[PDB]
C-alpha cells in the first residue's frame, strides 16, 4: 500500500513523470542491411549503419531468446 | 611527405604520424614508400637513430657546452646511438591493421634487446652509446661494434607504448575499441561526388536576357524566405563564435 504522494518512483506500477502524466521519450536504433542499400540512403541524406560495422555488439533473432528462455527451469530428479 | 623538413633528409618521427596515433594519411604507396626508405636509412644493431648527424650524448661535442660550433665535418657521422622507441612502434603498427609475421619478427627481435631490473619485470633504455675508445673501427665497419646503455632508463613513454602493444596482441583488447571514431579506414576510395549549381537573374532585364536564349532562371525576388549576401558577412558572423568577457 503507498499513498497518493508517495506513488513517484515506484517500479512497475507508476512512471516517474507521475501518475497523470505521460511523456515519454523513446529511444530508437536505425541499423542498415547492405552496404549498397546504406550508400543509397546516405546519398539522399539518410544515415545508416551497416551489421558489420558493429563488431563488439550482436544482433539475433527471437527464436534464440525463446530457446534460451527453454534451457532454463530444467530438473532431472522429478 | 617523404621529406620531414627542408633540412632533414628523413626522420624517425615520421613513424608517428604514419601508424597507430593520428592517421593523417593518404595514397598507402606513399606509406610504403616512407617505411621502406626508414628501414633502409635508420635501422642499426639494437635500434633506430632519430635522424642523420645528431651528436646527442656523443663522447665529443663538450656535453657542457651548447650551440653547436659550425665543425660537424665527420665528428658525429654513423655515431648516432641509438633509439628503440622506433622499434617498439613498430610492433603497433603492424599488429594494427594486418600483419602478424613482422609482429613476432619485431618482438623477437626487441626482446633481445631489454635490461631485466629489480624484481624481475622488463625494462626500456633510452640508448646505448659507443665506447670511447672504439671509434675508428665504426668510421670503417659502420653498425659492428658493440654498445653500452648510457643515461636515464625509466623512459615511461616506450614502456607505456610497450605494454600497450603487448596487451592488444594478447588479444584481450580489439583495434575497434581504442578508436571509437573509425580512424583506421583512411585508406578507403571514395568514388566521386556530384555538383549542384544554382543559377540566379540580379534584375528583370537579366531574366529577360537569359531567357531569350532559352535558359530559365528566377530573379533575386520571387525566393523571399531565401536570401543571400557576400561571404564577408559570413566571416563576420563567425567572428562572434566562443566569446566571453
Amino acid at each position: 500500500y503507498v499513498p497518493l504522494k508517495d506513488q513517484r518512483n515506484v517500479s512497475m506500477r507508476f512512471s516517474n513523470q507521475g501518475p497523470l502524466e505521460n511523456d515519454l521519450v523513446v529511444h530508437v536504433a536505425l541499423i542498415a542491411e547492405s552496404q549498397r542499400l546504406q550508400v543509397f540512403l546516405n546519398t539522399y541524406g539518410i544515415q545508416t549503419q551497416t551489421p558489420q560495422q558493429v563488431e563488439p555488439i550482436q544482433i539475433w533473432p527471437q527464436q534464440e531468446l525463446v530457446k534460451a528462455y527453454l534451457q532454463l527451469g530444467i530438473n532431472e530428479k522429478l | 611527405l617523404p621529406r620531414a623538413s627542408t633540412s632533414k633528409e628523413v626522420d624517425a618521427s615520421l613513424l608517428s604520424v604514419v601508424s597507430f596515433p593520428a592517421f593523417a594519411v593518404e595514397d598507402s604507396q606513399l606509406v610504403e614508400l616512407t617505411k621502406q626508405e626508414i628501414i633502409t636509412k635508420l635501422q642499426g644493431r639494437y635500434g633506430c637513430c632519430r635522424f642523420l648527424r645528431d651528436g646527442y650524448k656523443t663522447p665529443k661535442e663538450d656535453p657542457n657546452r651548447l650551440y653547436y660550433e659550425p665543425a660537424e665535418l665527420k665528428l658525429f657521422e654513423n655515431i648516432e646511438c641509438e633509439w628503440p622507441l622506433f622499434w617498439t612502434y613498430f610492433i603497433l603498427d603492424g599488429v594494427f591493421s594486418g600483419n602478424a609475421e613482422q609482429v613476432q619478427e619485431y618482438k623477437e627481435a626487441l626482446e633481445a634487446v631489454l635490461i631485466k631490473g629489480k624484481n624481475g619485470v622488463p625494462l626500456l633504455p633510452e640508448l646505448y652509446s659507443v665506447p670511447p675508445d672504439r671509434v675508428d673501427e665504426e668510421y670503417q665497419n659502420p653498425h659492428t661494434v658493440d654498445r653500452v646503455p648510457m643515461g636515464k632508463l625509466p623512459h615511461m613513454w616506450g614502456q607505456s607504448l610497450y605494454i600497450l602493444g603487448s596487451l592488444m596482441a594478447e588479444g584481450f583488447l580489439a583495434p575497434g575499441e581504442i578508436d571509437p571514431l573509425n580512424r583506421r579506414f583512411s585508406t578507403v576510395p571514395k568514388p566521386d561526388v556530384v555538383v549542384q549549381v544554382s543559377i540566379l537573374a540580379e534584375t528583370e532585364e537579366i531574366k529577360t536576357i537569359l531567357k531569350d536564349k532559352g535558359i530559365y532562371v528566377e530573379t533575386i525576388a520571387e525566393v523571399y524566405p531565401i536570401r543571400v549576401q557576400p561571404a564577408r558577412i559570413l566571416s563576420h558572423i563567425y567572428s562572434s563564435l566562443g566569446c566571453n568577457n
